[PDB]
Protein backbone atom coordinates (compact mmCIF):
# COMPACT_ATOMS: atom_id res chain seq x y z
CA UNK A 1 0.00 0.00 0.00
CA UNK A 2 1.81 3.21 1.21
CA UNK A 3 5.43 3.10 1.57
CA UNK A 4 7.69 6.10 2.19
CA UNK A 5 11.14 5.80 0.51
CA UNK A 6 13.81 8.55 1.80
CA UNK A 7 17.27 9.03 0.28
CA UNK A 8 20.63 7.09 1.46
CA UNK A 9 23.07 8.17 4.28
CA UNK A 10 24.72 11.11 3.62
CA UNK A 11 27.83 12.71 4.86
CA UNK A 12 28.29 16.41 4.37
CA UNK A 13 30.79 19.19 5.42
CA UNK A 14 30.56 21.76 7.67
CA UNK A 15 28.80 24.68 6.55
CA UNK A 16 27.61 22.77 3.48
CA UNK A 17 24.45 21.91 1.72
CA UNK A 18 22.20 18.85 1.80
CA UNK A 19 18.77 17.89 0.18
CA UNK A 20 16.85 15.25 1.55
CA UNK A 21 13.83 13.78 -0.43
CA UNK A 22 10.98 11.52 0.42
CA UNK A 23 9.38 9.53 -2.17
CA UNK A 24 5.42 8.09 -1.06
CA UNK A 25 4.16 5.30 -3.33
CA UNK A 26 1.05 4.13 -3.54
CA UNK A 27 -0.90 7.14 -2.39
CA UNK A 28 -0.98 10.92 -3.81
CA UNK A 29 0.23 13.38 -1.63
CA UNK A 30 -1.93 16.56 -2.80
CA UNK A 31 -4.20 14.50 0.47
CA UNK A 32 -1.27 14.66 3.09
CA UNK A 33 0.58 16.90 5.11
CA UNK A 34 4.47 15.78 5.07
CA UNK A 35 6.17 16.26 8.30
CA UNK A 36 9.83 16.00 8.58
CA UNK A 37 11.12 15.12 12.45
CA UNK A 38 14.82 14.49 13.57
CA UNK A 39 16.60 12.61 16.00
CA UNK A 40 19.42 13.57 18.15
CA UNK A 41 21.70 11.47 21.18
CA UNK A 42 20.41 14.58 23.62
CA UNK A 43 17.51 16.28 22.12
CA UNK A 44 15.56 13.23 21.38
CA UNK A 45 12.75 13.63 18.88
CA UNK A 46 12.51 17.24 17.50
CA UNK A 47 9.56 18.15 15.10
CA UNK A 48 11.06 20.27 11.70
CA UNK A 49 8.33 21.42 9.84
CA UNK A 50 5.47 20.43 7.91
CA UNK A 51 4.29 21.04 4.27
CA UNK A 52 1.17 21.06 2.51
CA UNK A 53 1.71 19.26 -1.47
CA UNK A 54 -1.90 20.80 -2.30
CA UNK A 55 -0.69 24.13 -2.23
CA UNK A 56 2.73 24.78 -0.73
CA UNK A 57 2.48 25.89 2.39
CA UNK A 58 4.98 25.31 5.37
CA UNK A 59 4.70 25.80 8.73
CA UNK A 60 7.98 25.61 10.86
CA UNK A 61 9.54 25.07 14.15
CA UNK A 62 11.42 28.90 14.30
CA UNK A 63 14.49 27.19 15.63
CA UNK A 64 15.55 25.81 12.16
CA UNK A 65 13.85 28.56 10.20
CA UNK A 66 15.85 29.47 7.29
CA UNK A 67 17.84 26.79 7.88
CA UNK A 68 15.41 24.08 6.63
CA UNK A 69 13.00 24.61 3.87
CA UNK A 70 11.12 21.86 2.98
CA UNK A 71 9.59 21.65 -0.76
CA UNK A 72 7.03 19.21 -2.65
CA UNK A 73 6.65 18.08 -5.99
CA UNK A 74 3.54 16.63 -6.60
CA UNK A 75 4.36 14.82 -9.84
CA UNK A 76 6.66 12.76 -8.69
CA UNK A 77 4.81 12.33 -4.81
CA UNK A 78 7.66 13.39 -3.48
CA UNK A 79 8.82 15.77 -0.45
CA UNK A 80 12.40 17.59 -0.02
CA UNK A 81 14.25 18.76 2.94
CA UNK A 82 16.60 21.00 2.33
CA UNK A 83 19.10 22.14 4.91
CA UNK A 84 21.60 25.12 4.66
CA UNK A 85 24.98 26.27 6.59
CA UNK A 86 25.28 22.43 8.51
CA UNK A 87 26.63 22.69 11.54
CA UNK A 88 28.36 20.14 13.75
CA UNK A 89 25.02 20.09 15.95
CA UNK A 90 23.41 18.93 12.82
CA UNK A 91 24.18 15.66 12.80
CA UNK A 92 21.16 13.05 13.31
CA UNK A 93 18.61 10.88 11.26
CA UNK A 94 16.19 12.93 9.81
CA UNK A 95 12.83 10.95 9.07
CA UNK A 96 9.70 11.81 6.67
CA UNK A 97 6.29 11.55 8.19
CA UNK A 98 2.94 11.06 6.11
CA UNK A 99 -0.59 11.79 7.92
CA UNK A 100 -4.04 12.15 5.66
CA UNK A 101 -6.32 13.36 8.30
CA UNK A 102 -8.78 11.29 9.51
CA UNK A 103 -6.64 9.46 11.88
CA UNK A 104 -5.30 13.00 12.21
CA UNK A 105 -1.01 11.94 13.36
CA UNK A 106 1.87 10.79 11.82
CA UNK A 107 0.82 7.35 10.92
CA UNK A 108 3.26 6.51 7.84
CA UNK A 109 6.54 7.25 8.53
CA UNK A 110 9.70 6.83 6.46
CA UNK A 111 13.13 4.91 7.57
CA UNK A 112 14.86 7.77 7.90
CA UNK A 113 18.04 9.13 6.84
CA UNK A 114 20.94 9.42 8.45
CA UNK A 115 23.51 12.73 8.07
CA UNK A 116 26.64 12.86 9.54
CA UNK A 117 28.23 16.53 9.35
CA UNK A 118 31.95 16.01 9.77
CA UNK A 119 34.76 17.17 8.18
CA UNK A 120 36.52 13.44 8.07
CA UNK A 121 36.32 12.05 4.28
CA UNK A 122 34.08 9.19 3.83
CA UNK A 123 35.64 4.96 3.93
CA UNK A 124 34.11 2.39 2.66
CA UNK A 125 34.56 -0.84 4.55
CA UNK A 126 35.97 -4.02 3.79
CA UNK A 127 33.69 -7.04 4.58
CA UNK A 128 35.29 -10.28 5.77
CA UNK A 129 33.37 -13.64 6.55
CA UNK A 130 32.56 -14.92 9.95
CA UNK A 131 32.55 -18.66 8.55
CA UNK A 132 30.57 -21.68 10.05
CA UNK A 133 33.19 -24.11 11.72
CA UNK A 134 33.29 -26.61 14.93
CA UNK A 135 34.10 -23.46 17.36
CA UNK A 136 31.50 -21.78 16.42
CA UNK A 137 28.58 -24.85 16.33
CA UNK A 138 26.46 -26.12 19.60
CA UNK A 139 23.64 -28.22 20.14
CA UNK A 140 22.44 -28.69 16.18
CA UNK A 141 23.25 -25.02 15.30
CA UNK A 142 25.71 -22.82 13.68
CA UNK A 143 26.56 -19.41 14.39
CA UNK A 144 27.95 -17.52 11.15
CA UNK A 145 27.99 -14.12 9.99
CA UNK A 146 29.65 -11.05 8.32
CA UNK A 147 32.40 -8.59 9.46
CA UNK A 148 32.01 -4.85 8.27
CA UNK A 149 35.37 -3.67 9.18
CA UNK A 150 37.09 -0.04 9.07
CA UNK A 151 34.40 2.81 7.59
CA UNK A 152 32.79 6.22 8.13
CA UNK A 153 30.40 7.33 9.07
CA UNK A 154 27.53 5.64 10.23
CA UNK A 155 25.60 4.06 9.65
CA UNK A 156 26.24 0.26 7.51
CA UNK A 157 22.78 -1.82 7.01
CA UNK A 158 23.22 -5.45 6.29
CA UNK A 159 20.92 -7.83 5.46
CA UNK A 160 20.92 -12.11 5.14
CA UNK A 161 20.05 -13.48 1.65
CA UNK A 162 18.49 -10.17 0.53
CA UNK A 163 15.99 -10.34 3.71
CA UNK A 164 14.92 -13.52 3.39
CA UNK A 165 16.84 -14.58 6.37
CA UNK A 166 15.98 -12.65 9.55
CA UNK A 167 15.28 -15.27 12.38
CA UNK A 168 18.55 -15.46 14.68
CA UNK A 169 19.77 -12.49 13.33
CA UNK A 170 22.19 -10.19 15.38
CA UNK A 171 23.28 -6.92 14.25
CA UNK A 172 25.75 -5.10 16.65
CA UNK A 173 26.08 -1.88 17.10
CA UNK A 174 29.42 -0.19 15.61
CA UNK A 175 32.70 0.07 17.91
CA UNK A 176 34.49 3.53 17.28
CA UNK A 177 37.93 2.01 16.79
CA UNK A 178 41.29 4.23 17.54
CA UNK A 179 41.67 5.57 13.99
CA UNK A 180 38.24 7.39 14.26
CA UNK A 181 36.69 4.57 11.83
CA UNK A 182 33.90 2.02 12.62
CA UNK A 183 33.68 -1.78 12.44
CA UNK A 184 30.61 -4.11 13.27
CA UNK A 185 29.96 -7.49 13.16
CA UNK A 186 26.62 -9.00 12.01
CA UNK A 187 25.41 -13.25 12.98
CA UNK A 188 22.86 -15.24 12.28
CA UNK A 189 22.48 -18.69 13.44
CA UNK A 190 21.36 -21.64 11.34
CA UNK A 191 21.20 -25.35 11.33
CA UNK A 192 24.24 -27.30 10.98
CA UNK A 193 22.71 -29.70 9.32
CA UNK A 194 22.02 -27.51 6.60
CA UNK A 195 24.85 -25.95 5.28
CA UNK A 196 25.89 -28.17 2.76
CA UNK A 197 22.38 -27.23 0.76
CA UNK A 198 21.61 -23.94 1.85
CA UNK A 199 23.55 -20.35 1.33
CA UNK A 200 23.99 -17.56 3.58
CA UNK A 201 25.07 -14.11 1.87
CA UNK A 202 24.89 -10.94 3.97
CA UNK A 203 24.00 -7.80 2.20
CA UNK A 204 26.16 -5.10 3.05
CA UNK A 205 25.36 -1.64 2.00
CA UNK A 206 27.43 1.99 2.98
CA UNK A 207 25.99 4.91 1.10
CA UNK A 208 28.50 7.64 1.75
CA UNK A 209 31.14 5.06 0.42
CA UNK A 210 29.08 3.74 -2.57
CA UNK A 211 29.55 0.48 -1.38
CA UNK A 212 27.41 -2.61 -1.52
CA UNK A 213 28.64 -6.05 -1.36
CA UNK A 214 27.03 -9.35 -1.15
CA UNK A 215 29.66 -11.81 0.56
CA UNK A 216 28.76 -15.23 0.62
CA UNK A 217 29.71 -16.96 3.94
CA UNK A 218 30.80 -20.34 3.54
CA UNK A 219 31.68 -23.51 5.78
CA UNK A 220 35.37 -24.04 7.03
CA UNK B 1 8.52 25.83 23.96
CA UNK B 2 5.09 23.92 25.35
CA UNK B 3 7.68 20.53 26.60
CA UNK B 4 6.41 17.40 26.61
CA UNK B 5 8.17 15.87 30.24
CA UNK B 6 8.50 12.34 30.93
CA UNK B 7 9.79 11.94 33.85
CA UNK B 8 10.56 8.06 33.19
CA UNK B 9 13.79 7.31 31.33
CA UNK B 10 13.62 3.47 31.99
CA UNK B 11 10.91 1.37 33.06
CA UNK B 12 11.28 -2.18 34.55
CA UNK B 13 8.74 -5.05 33.97
CA UNK B 14 7.99 -8.21 33.16
CA UNK B 15 6.13 -10.53 30.55
CA UNK B 16 2.17 -10.22 31.53
CA UNK B 17 2.65 -7.49 34.00
CA UNK B 18 1.57 -3.63 33.53
CA UNK B 19 3.19 -0.63 33.00
CA UNK B 20 2.07 3.00 32.96
CA UNK B 21 4.32 5.35 31.34
CA UNK B 22 3.66 9.22 31.88
CA UNK B 23 3.99 12.47 30.13
CA UNK B 24 3.93 16.05 31.26
CA UNK B 25 2.76 18.86 29.22
CA UNK B 26 4.13 21.89 30.67
CA UNK B 27 0.82 23.96 28.72
CA UNK B 28 -2.75 22.41 28.43
CA UNK B 29 -3.02 20.62 25.01
CA UNK B 30 -6.59 19.31 26.00
CA UNK B 31 -6.86 15.81 23.83
CA UNK B 32 -4.20 16.52 21.25
CA UNK B 33 -1.56 14.39 22.31
CA UNK B 34 -0.38 10.90 20.85
CA UNK B 35 1.63 8.11 21.41
CA UNK B 36 4.54 6.20 19.38
CA UNK B 37 6.34 3.47 19.64
CA UNK B 38 10.39 2.89 18.76
CA UNK B 39 11.10 -0.15 17.81
CA UNK B 40 15.22 -0.80 17.81
CA UNK B 41 16.24 -0.29 14.45
CA UNK B 42 12.74 0.63 13.22
CA UNK B 43 10.63 3.87 12.53
CA UNK B 44 8.36 5.77 14.66
CA UNK B 45 5.07 3.69 15.02
CA UNK B 46 1.95 6.13 16.07
CA UNK B 47 0.07 3.86 18.88
CA UNK B 48 -2.56 5.94 20.20
CA UNK B 49 -4.03 9.31 18.67
CA UNK B 50 -6.50 11.63 21.09
CA UNK B 51 -5.23 11.06 23.78
CA UNK B 52 -7.34 7.83 24.25
CA UNK B 53 -7.99 6.28 20.14
CA UNK B 54 -5.67 3.48 19.44
CA UNK B 55 -4.65 2.63 15.64
CA UNK B 56 -6.14 0.23 13.15
CA UNK B 57 -4.42 -2.79 14.35
CA UNK B 58 -2.51 -1.65 17.67
CA UNK B 59 -3.67 -4.11 20.43
CA UNK B 60 -6.00 -3.35 23.20
CA UNK B 61 -3.06 -4.10 25.85
CA UNK B 62 -2.16 -0.50 25.04
CA UNK B 63 -4.77 2.08 26.27
CA UNK B 64 -4.21 6.28 27.15
CA UNK B 65 -5.68 7.94 28.85
CA UNK B 66 -5.22 11.74 30.59
CA UNK B 67 -6.47 15.88 29.27
CA UNK B 68 -4.95 19.06 29.32
CA UNK B 69 -1.43 18.58 31.22
CA UNK B 70 -1.32 14.92 32.40
CA UNK B 71 -1.24 11.65 30.25
CA UNK B 72 -0.88 8.00 30.61
CA UNK B 73 0.50 5.31 28.44
CA UNK B 74 -0.65 2.12 29.82
CA UNK B 75 0.61 -1.32 28.42
CA UNK B 76 -1.12 -4.02 30.07
CA UNK B 77 0.05 -7.77 29.57
CA UNK B 78 3.33 -6.81 27.76
CA UNK B 79 4.59 -9.05 25.90
CA UNK B 80 8.39 -9.26 25.00
CA UNK B 81 7.63 -8.12 21.31
CA UNK B 82 6.74 -4.22 23.70
CA UNK B 83 10.62 -3.32 24.42
CA UNK B 84 10.94 -0.23 22.76
CA UNK B 85 11.25 3.52 23.70
CA UNK B 86 7.71 4.98 23.84
CA UNK B 87 7.49 8.87 22.82
CA UNK B 88 4.05 11.13 23.43
CA UNK B 89 3.60 13.99 21.37
CA UNK B 90 1.54 17.10 21.31
CA UNK B 91 -0.18 18.69 18.21
CA UNK B 92 -2.57 21.41 19.80
CA UNK B 93 0.22 24.23 18.89
CA UNK B 94 3.09 24.86 16.78
CA UNK B 95 5.67 23.98 17.44
CA UNK B 96 4.78 20.31 18.00
CA UNK B 97 6.92 18.57 20.77
CA UNK B 98 8.18 15.22 21.62
CA UNK B 99 8.65 14.01 25.02
CA UNK B 100 12.46 12.65 26.48
CA UNK B 101 10.86 9.14 25.60
CA UNK B 102 10.99 6.00 28.13
CA UNK B 103 12.62 2.92 27.40
CA UNK B 104 11.01 -0.61 28.48
CA UNK B 105 12.74 -3.08 30.15
CA UNK B 106 11.98 -6.60 30.48
CA UNK B 107 12.96 -8.44 33.49
CA UNK B 108 13.32 -12.65 32.82
CA UNK B 109 14.92 -15.30 34.18
CA UNK B 110 18.85 -16.29 34.48
CA UNK B 111 20.42 -17.28 30.94
CA UNK B 112 24.23 -18.04 30.45
CA UNK B 113 25.65 -16.64 27.34
CA UNK B 114 26.30 -19.70 24.35
CA UNK B 115 29.81 -18.84 23.46
CA UNK B 116 31.73 -18.98 20.02
CA UNK B 117 35.21 -17.95 18.87
CA UNK B 118 35.91 -16.86 14.69
CA UNK B 119 39.28 -16.64 13.50
CA UNK B 120 40.15 -14.17 11.38
CA UNK B 121 39.36 -14.69 7.47
CA UNK B 122 42.15 -15.47 4.75
CA UNK B 123 40.84 -12.66 3.04
CA UNK B 124 41.46 -10.00 6.04
CA UNK B 125 44.81 -12.01 6.44
CA UNK B 126 45.80 -11.18 2.90
CA UNK B 127 45.06 -7.32 3.92
CA UNK B 128 48.15 -7.56 6.75
CA UNK B 129 45.27 -7.71 9.22
CA UNK B 130 43.88 -9.73 11.81
CA UNK B 131 40.15 -10.15 13.92
CA UNK B 132 39.39 -12.36 16.34
CA UNK B 133 35.76 -12.33 17.04
CA UNK B 134 34.38 -13.60 20.47
CA UNK B 135 30.40 -14.12 19.88
CA UNK B 136 28.33 -14.44 23.26
CA UNK B 137 24.80 -15.54 21.98
CA UNK B 138 21.34 -14.87 24.14
CA UNK B 139 22.34 -14.23 27.92
CA UNK B 140 20.84 -12.31 30.37
CA UNK B 141 21.34 -10.21 32.74
CA UNK B 142 22.95 -7.86 30.53
CA UNK B 143 26.42 -7.78 32.55
CA UNK B 144 29.41 -10.00 31.05
CA UNK B 145 33.01 -9.77 30.80
CA UNK B 146 35.10 -11.10 28.02
CA UNK B 147 39.02 -11.48 28.42
CA UNK B 148 41.26 -12.71 25.38
CA UNK B 149 44.30 -14.43 26.20
CA UNK B 150 46.84 -14.69 23.76
CA UNK B 151 49.13 -18.14 24.60
CA UNK B 152 48.06 -17.82 28.04
CA UNK B 153 48.52 -14.03 27.82
CA UNK B 154 46.23 -12.02 29.32
CA UNK B 155 45.49 -8.66 26.51
CA UNK B 156 44.99 -5.08 27.08
CA UNK B 157 44.33 -2.75 24.36
CA UNK B 158 43.56 -4.25 21.63
CA UNK B 159 40.17 -5.10 21.54
CA UNK B 160 36.65 -3.74 21.33
CA UNK B 161 33.40 -5.10 22.16
CA UNK B 162 29.87 -3.68 21.96
CA UNK B 163 26.12 -5.13 23.34
CA UNK B 164 23.09 -5.81 21.52
CA UNK B 165 19.49 -4.15 22.73
CA UNK B 166 17.11 -6.26 24.31
CA UNK B 167 15.62 -9.14 22.22
CA UNK B 168 12.33 -8.95 21.31
CA UNK B 169 11.67 -12.32 21.12
CA UNK B 170 12.95 -13.93 24.55
CA UNK B 171 14.23 -10.55 25.97
CA UNK B 172 18.65 -12.17 25.66
CA UNK B 173 20.85 -9.99 25.09
CA UNK B 174 23.99 -10.39 22.63
CA UNK B 175 27.44 -9.27 22.77
CA UNK B 176 30.66 -9.32 20.12
CA UNK B 177 34.02 -8.71 21.02
CA UNK B 178 37.14 -8.27 18.15
CA UNK B 179 40.71 -8.98 19.27
CA UNK B 180 42.43 -7.09 16.02
CA UNK B 181 46.11 -7.80 15.78
CA UNK B 182 48.52 -6.99 13.03
CA UNK B 183 48.94 -10.29 10.69
CA UNK B 184 52.52 -10.18 11.71
CA UNK B 185 51.73 -10.27 15.51
CA UNK B 186 48.93 -12.89 14.76
CA UNK B 187 51.21 -15.37 13.20
CA UNK B 188 53.76 -14.93 16.09
CA UNK B 189 51.00 -16.93 18.67
CA UNK B 190 49.32 -20.41 18.35
CA UNK B 191 46.31 -20.48 21.17
CA UNK B 192 43.47 -17.52 20.90
CA UNK B 193 40.97 -17.71 23.78
CA UNK B 194 38.39 -15.46 25.11
CA UNK B 195 37.31 -16.15 28.33
CA UNK B 196 33.35 -15.30 29.64
CA UNK B 197 32.51 -14.60 32.90
CA UNK B 198 28.45 -14.39 33.48
CA UNK B 199 26.10 -14.67 36.19
CA UNK B 200 24.91 -17.60 34.55
CA UNK B 201 27.94 -19.55 34.77
CA UNK B 202 29.55 -20.68 38.08
CA UNK B 203 32.67 -20.48 36.04
CA UNK B 204 34.95 -18.68 33.62
CA UNK B 205 33.90 -20.19 30.04
CA UNK B 206 36.99 -20.49 27.26
CA UNK B 207 36.82 -20.70 24.00
CA UNK B 208 39.94 -21.49 21.89
CA UNK B 209 41.37 -22.32 18.75
CA UNK B 210 44.82 -23.03 17.16
CA UNK B 211 45.91 -20.98 14.86
CA UNK B 212 46.24 -23.78 11.90
CA UNK B 213 43.88 -25.49 13.05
Amino acid sequence: EVQLQQSGAELVKPGASVKLSCTASGFNIKDTYIYWVRQRPEQGLEWIGRIDPANGNTKYDPKVQGKATITADTSSNTAYLQLSSLTFEDTAVYYCALEHGYYDVMDYWGQGTSVTVSSASTKGPSVFPLAPSSKSTSGGTAALGCLVKDYFPEPVTVSWNSGALTSGVHTFPAVLQSSGLYSLSSVVTVPSSSLGTQTYICNVNHKPSNTKVDKRVEPK
Amino acid sequence: DIVMTQSQKFMSTSVGDRVSVTCKASQNVDTNVAWYQKKPGQSPKALIYSASYRYSGVPDRFTGSGSGTDFTLTISNVQSEDLAEYFCQQYNSYPYTFGGGTKLEIKRTVAAPSVFIFPPSDEQLKSGTASVVCLLNNFYPREAKVQWKVDNALQSGNSQESVTEQDSKDSTYSLSSTLTLSKADYEKHKVYACEVTHQGLSSPVTKSFNRGE
